[PDB]
């Protein structure tokens, strides 16, 4: 367990709203190579979402997500940041970022290739359905 | 012609993010090219000093390559060489 | 030889990776070299696909410099193309 990573930034939002994950890295970072986000929907399998190159930064997007999601790293912090815009209800899932240390240019997309996990964080995209949250 | 050869200058990893719209357009007739190309590897330099790899993606299959060029501090131009490498790297998020 | 050249070959970013034993002996005279040395990028690829970074640091100022080179599946010597360059790639792993 050489590497700790804490998520957060997820919520309950309406479809086009805002979130804005986050990954901070904590340990011996200087073995990272990639940042990934994973999400997993009800009944469905887990999905690469995005990734960033810890050195250079590089980025890469599932095609559903393009345009809409950005992920960026500040160079002299630890902490990658997932920017989600127009969220839709196909986004509604338990998001997880995760780091590897082999070095590769692209950035692998199968859970298996990563080494270090962070906690899930819910996302949920409700069609006027917050008021009730809100409420309680 | 930087455009037309390799592509727009993005964050994205199948894109590059040297080049302003100066060097972007002009490209090899850019006034200080020779300047920059000097730090280019040769063929024997890149495989020599470079960490090479295979990768087989969904694209297809990559020669890949990751290092790093010291520059000379002795060198009597160390210091405009730094300004106009800077002058490039990620010049593409000021563009208009 | 590469070593004298350009170091060791070794799991470090700041090794390159790429040599076998007779690749690192013979450098340039290996007999498939020229087949290698197709593959690395001329000055304004280098410059125009790859993604470009400078660190300071205290052994000095470093241009990084990070890419991947699209190999052509269709050129009818890809498949000997791959092995020749994954017979050298992380070799040094087999070494004595």
């Amino acid at each position: 367990a050489e590497v700790q990573l804490q998520a957060s930034g997820g919520g309950l939002v309406q479809a086009g709203g805002s979130l804005r994950l986050s990954c901070a890295a904590s340990g011996r970072t200087d073995s990272t190579q990639h940042m990934a986000w994973f999400r997993q929907a009800p009944g469905k399998e887990r999905e690469f979402v995005t990734a960033i190159q810890w050195r250079g930064g590089g980025t890469s997007y599932t095609d559903s997500v393009k345009g809409r999601f950005t992920i960026s790293r500040d160079n002299a912090k630890n902490t990658v940041y997932l920017e989600m815009n127009s969220l839709k209800p196909e986004d509604t899932a338990v998001y997880y970022c995760a780091t590897n240390t082999r070095w590769t240019y692209f950035s692998p997309t199968v859970p298996d290739r990563y080494d270090y996990w962070g906690q899930g964080t819910q996302v949920t995209v409700s069609s006027a359905a917050a008021l009730e949250h809100h409420h309680h | 012609n930087v455009t037309q050869a390799f592509g727009r200058r993005g964050p994205e990893q199948t894109q590059g993010n040297f080049g302003d719209q100066e060097l972007i357009r002009q490209g090899t007739d850019y006034k200080h090219w020779p300047q920059i190309a000097q730090f280019a590897p040769s063929a024997s330099a890149f495989f020599g000093m470079s960490r090479i790899g295979m990768e087989v993606t969904p694209s297809g299959t990559w020669l890949t390559y990751t290092g790093a060029i010291k520059l000379d501090d002795k060198d009597p131009n160390f210091k405009d060489q730094v300004i106009l490498l800077n002058k490039h790297i990620d010049a593409y998020k000021t563009f208009p």
